[PDB]
C-alpha cells in the first residue's frame, strides 16, 4: 500500500497566543511527532512513537529543533529584507517521501512564503525550480553548495525511506489495518421531476476510498457530485458521491470492489 | 556505531598510498576526511555522501554507500603528508561519529646514503645518512638515552637524511650496539 | 577562526580550570572534544544554538556554558588525574553536510601535587670535524632534558628568523626514568646546514625551548626555584 | 498576500438517528494564516465538553482541525460551529443539515 513521511516546519514573524516556530511530522494521515518554540521539546503525537523510541531520540530531536528554529526565524528576516516586506510573514518548508505499493519511491522538499510556492526542489536534475527573481536569488545561493545538493538527495532517497519503513513496522496495526466501507445508496424526488441518487460510505481505513455512478454497466457522461473523504474522528473516514435522473453505485477500497444497483 | 581505519601507514615519498575506512553505523548522512599534523588541529579535507571519487589535486576520496566504504587516496607523496588522517560519519541523528584516526609515516627516498656515527662537543652520539630501511632500538643500558630515526629536508637542495641521537664508560663506537647497522658505517677515530 | 585558551595547562588534583572558545564566523553550533591516545574524539558537550546545551558521549566530571553566539566554555570543577588529555573546541555554520572548524587545542595534565614539575636544561652540541669533511654538511644537536611535564615547544633560529629547512624535533619526548610514573622527559633536535654556511663567522644559530609549567597564581612553598612558565635556551656562532 | 478563507463541514461520525448517541464532527480546513477560533453550538450556546485535534498541515500549504464532542440528536435541538479568522469580518455560524 501507497505509504509516506512527511516532516512540516511553519515559521510567523511578530505572532499574534500563535508560537513563532511550529514543526510537525506525519506518517500518512497521523501525527508522528511534535514541536514548537513555546514548548521548546520535541514529543510523539502518536502511542506508537512513544513505546518504541527511546528518551535519547526525543532529547537530540529537541537539540535540533531549537537550532532549525533559529535559523527559520533568520531566514524569514531575509526574504522580509528581500521583498521589502513589513509586519507578519509566513514561511513554511515541507519534506518527505513515498513508498508506493509498485515498490518504486518519490522524494521531494519545498518551500513556501505566504502559503505561496516558493522554491521546489528537483532530486533528479539538483536544483531549485523559483517561482519569482526573490526565489532566484536564493536559489543561486543554495545552488552554489553542490554538497548541500548531494546530502539532500541522499536523504530524500535513502534516508526518509529507511525512517519510513521504521516507523511503518513501529504503527503497524494501526496503518497496515483494513476497515471496510458500509455502504448504503438513498434515492429521493428533490425538485419536481429530479430524482437524486446518493451513495454514502462510512467506516473505513484507509482513507483512499474510490466512488463512482454507472449507468447500465457503462461510466456515467452527466455531472457526479463528489463529497470530501472526511474523518469520523474513531480513526475512520466517510464519503459520499451523487447524481441527478439502470444506475449502479461502484465502490473500490483497499483491493475489494462493490456495486450497488438501484 | 562503528568505524575502522588502520592505526598506522607506510609509504615511499612520489608513491601512492589509499587510507581506507569501513563503517557500520544506524543511517548514513555523510563521510568526512580530515588532516592533523602532530600537536595541530584537525582540518577537513572531503565530503562524500553520494557514490564516486572525488579529485582535489594530489588527494582523492572515493566512497561506496552500498559496501559502507570510503578511502582516501594520497598520490605523489611528500614528506609534508606525514600527518594523521581522520575518518568520520555522519549517522541517522546527525551526529559525527570519528575513527580513532591512521597515522601516515612517509619514508625518504636516500639516493646516496652513506651510514656514520659521529660525536658532537657542547656529550652526544649521531648515527646519520643511513637509508629508511635502518631501524634504531631503544637504550640497553639505564643511563644512555636513544632517540628514534628522524627526517630532516634540506629544501635548497634535493636532500633528505636519517638520523638518531645518543647520550650519557659511554663511546660513539658502542652507543647503538643494540641496533642492526649497516656493516659499512663510518666510524671516525 | 576559532580561538582557544590557554595552549597548555598543569592543574593540581581537585583545582578548577575554564577552557575558553571563541569563534567570530558567526557560527550556530559549537563542540567541545578531547582527544587521547588510540581513540577517535570524544564529545564532552555540545551547544546546536544559543540559549541550548547538550551532554555528549563523555559528560561526566565536566559542565557547559553557551555565554553568547560567539563563546562557549568548559568548566572542570575538580580535576582529576583522568582529565589529563587534549582538549578540542570545534564550531561549525548554520546547517550542512557542513564541515567542523577546531581551535588549536589545549593541553591540561592533572597532577597529584607540582613537587616533580621541572624546567628543561637546554644544550647545543656543535657539529663533528669528521662530518664536516665527510659529506660537506653540518648537523647541530639541540638536547632539552629533565622537563616534566611534556609541555615544550622547541625551534631553531638562524640569525633570529626561525627556520624549518633542515630541521627534525623528535614527535614524542623520551623518559628518562622508563619504570618511574612520574619520569621525566627529553628531547632531541638536529639542525643541519651545509659546511659553508657552519664556517661563516657571523652565522648564528640558537635552540630555543618554550616550557609551559606554573603561573605567578600558583602557590610555591619549595626550597628549589619556582618552575614558571620560560624559555630555556642555547647558543652557538659558526 | 493571499489569504484563504475556511471550509467549514459539519456532520456526525455514524449516520444520525433522533434518540440515538453519536458525536458531532466540525471538519475546518483550506485556510491561511493559522490563527482560527473554533467553537461547537448548541441552540446558539457554546459547549464546554468539545475535543479537538492539534493545528494540521496540508500540501498545499493551508491548515485544517478537527472539532467533536459526543451528542444525542433530537427534532427540537439546533447545533452549529462557529469559526473566527482573519478573512471574516464576523464569526460565521454554521448550521448542522441534520444529516
Ligand atoms: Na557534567
Amino acid at each position: 500500500r501507497t505509504h509516506s513521511l512527511r516532516y512540516f516546519r511553519l515559521g510567523v514573524s511578530d505572532p499574534i497566543g500563535v508560537p513563532e516556530f511550529i514543526s510537525v511530522g506525519y506518517v500518512d494521515s497521523h501525527p508522528i511527532t511534535t514541536y514548537d518554540s513555546v514548548t521548546r521539546q520535541k514529543e510523539p503525537r502518536a502511542p506508537w512513537m512513544a513505546e518504541n523510541l527511546a528518551p535519547d531520540h526525543w532529547e537530540r530531536y529537541t537539540q535540533l529543533l531549537r537550532g532549525w528554529q533559529q535559523m527559520f526565524k533568520v531566514e524569514l528576516k531575509r526574504l522580509q529584507r528581500h521583498y521589502n516586506h513589513s509586519g507578519s510573514h509566513t514561511y513554511q518548508r515541507m519534506i518527505g517521501c513515498e513508498l508506493l505499493e509498485d515498490g518504486s519511491t518519490t522524494g521531494f522538499l519545498q518551500y513556501a512564503y505566504d502559503g505561496q510556492d516558493f522554491l521546489i526542489f528537483n532530486k533528479d536534475t539538483l536544483s531549485w525550480l523559483a517561482v519569482d527573481n526573490v526565489a532566484h536569488t536564493i536559489k543561486q545561493a543554495w545552488e552554489a553548495n553542490q554538497h548541500e545538493l548531494l546530502y539532500q538527495k541522499n536523504w530524500l532517497e535513502e534516508e526518509c525511506i529507511a525512517w519510513l519503513k521504521r516507523f511503518l513496522e513501529y504503527g503497524k496495526d494501526t496503518l497496515q489495518r483494513t476497515e471496510p466501507p458500509l455502504v448504503r445508496v438513498n434515492r429521493k424526488e428533490t425538485f419536481p421531476g429530479v430524482t437524486a441518487l446518493f451513495c454514502k460510505a462510512h467506516g473505513f481505513y484507509p482513507p483512499e476510498i474510490y466512488m463512482t455512478w454507472m449507468k447500465n454497466g457503462e461510466e456515467i457522461v452527466q455531472e457526479i457530485d463528489y463529497g470530501d473523504i472526511l474523518p469520523s474522528g474513531d480513526g475512520t473516514y466517510q464519503a459520499w458521491a451523487s447524481i441527478e435522473l439502470l444506475y449502479s453505485c461502484h465502490v473500490e477500497h483497499s483491493g475489494v470492489h462493490m456495486v450497488l444497483q438501484v | 556505531q562503528n568505524i575502522d581505519q588502520p592505526t598506522e601507514m607506510t609509504a615511499t615519498e612520489g608513491a601512492i598510498v589509499q587510507i581506507n575506512c569501513t563503517y557500520q553505523t544506524s543511517g548514513f548522512n555523510g563521510l568526512f576526511w580530515y588532516q592533523q599534523h602532530a600537536g595541530e588541529a584537525p582540518t577537513f579535507l572531503s565530503y562524500n555522501v553520494l557514490d564516486g571519487l572525488e579529485e582535489k589535486g594530489r588527494f582523492s576520496s572515493f566512497l561506496s554507500r552500498s559496501k559502507g566504504y570510503s578511502y582516501l587516496l594520497l598520490k605523489e607523496l611528500q614528506m609534508k603528508d606525514s600527518a594523521s588522517y581522520l575518518c568520520a560519519v555522519v549517522d541517522s541523528n546527525y551526529q559525527l561519529i570519528w575513527g580513532a584516526g591512521t597515522k601516515l609515516i612517509i619514508k625518504p627516498d636516500i639516493q646516496n646514503p652513506d651510514p656514520a656515527v659521529y660525536q658532537l662537543r657542547d656529550s652526544v652520539c649521531l648515527f646519520t645518512d643511513f637509508d629508511s630501511q635502518t631501524n634504531v632500538s631503544q637504550s640497553k643500558d639505564s643511563d644512555v638515552y636513544i632517540t628514534d630515526k628522524c627526517v630532516l629536508d634540506m629544501r635548497s637542495m634535493d636532500f633528505k637524511s636519517n638520523s638518531a641521537v645518543a647520550w650519557s664508560d659511554f663511546a660513539c663506537a658502542n652507543a647503538f650496539n643494540n641496533s642492526i647497522i649497516p656493516e659499512d658505517t663510518f666510524f671516525p677515530s | 577562526g576559532v580561538t582557544q585558551t590557554p595552549k597548555f595547562q598543569v592543574l593540581k588534583t581537585g583545582q578548577s580550570m575554564t577552557l575558553q572558545c571563541a569563534q567570530d564566523m558567526n557560527h550556530n553550533s559549537m563542540y567541545w572534544y578531547r582527544q587521547d591516545p588510540g581513540m577517535g574524539l570524544r564529545l564532552i558537550y555540545y551547544s546546536a544554538s544559543e540559549g541550548t546545551t547538550d551532554k555528549g558521549e563523555v559528560p561526566n566530571g565536566y559542565n557547559v556554558s553557551r555565554l553568547n553566539k560567539r563563546e562557549f566554555s568548559l568548566r572542570l570543577e575538580s580535576a582529576a588525574p583522568s582529565q589529563t588529555s587534549v582538549y578540542f573546541c570545534a564550531s561549525s555554520p548554520p546547517g550542512g553536510t557542513d564541515t567542523q572548524y577546531f581551535g588549536e587545542g589545549s593541553r591540561l595534565t592533572v597532577l597529584e601535587d607540582l613537587k616533580n614539575v621541572f624546567p628543561p636544561e637546554v644544550a647545543v652540541f656543535e657539529p663533528s670535524e669528521a662530518e664536516i669533511s665527510h659529506t660537506q654538511k653540518a648537523t647541530l644537536v639541540c638536547l632539552a632534558t629533565g622537563f616534566y611535564p611534556d609541555h615544550v615547544e622547541l625551534s631553531w633560529w638562524v640569525n633570529g628568523k626561525e627556520v624549518h629547512s633542515g630541521v627534525c624535533t623528535d614527535p614524542q619526548p623520551l623518559k628518562e626514568q622508563p619504570a618511574l610514573n612520574d619520569s621525566r622527559y627529553a628531547l632531541s633536535s638536529r639542525l643541519r646546514v651545509s659546511a659553508t654556511f657552519w664556517q661563516n663567522p657571523r652565522n648564528h644559530f640558537r635552540c630555543q625551548v618554550q616550557f609551559y609549567g606554573l603561573s605567578e597564581n600558583d602557590e610555591w612553598t619549595q626550597d628549589r626555584a619556582k618552575p614558571v612558565t620560560q624559555i630555556v635556551s642555547a647558543e652557538a656562532w659558526g | 498576500m493571499i489569504q484563504r478563507t475556511p471550509k467549514i463541514q459539519v456532520y456526525s461520525r455514524h449516520p444520525a438517528e433522533n434518540g440515538k448517541s453519536n458525536f458531532l464532527n466540525c471538519y475546518v480546513s483550506g485556510f491561511h494564516p493559522s490563527d482560527i477560533e473554533v467553537d461547537l453550538l448548541k441552540n446558539g450556546e457554546r459547549i464546554e465538553k468539545v475535543e479537538h485535534s492539534d493545528l494540521s498541515f496540508s500540501k498545499d500549504w493551508s491548515f485544517y482541525l478537527l472539532y467533536y464532542t459526543e451528542f444525542t440528536p433530537t427534532e427540537k435541538d439546533e447545533y452549529a460551529c462557529r469559526v473566527n479568522h482573519v478573512t471574516l469580518s464576523q464569526p460565521k455560524i454554521v448550521k448542522w443539515d441534520r444529516d
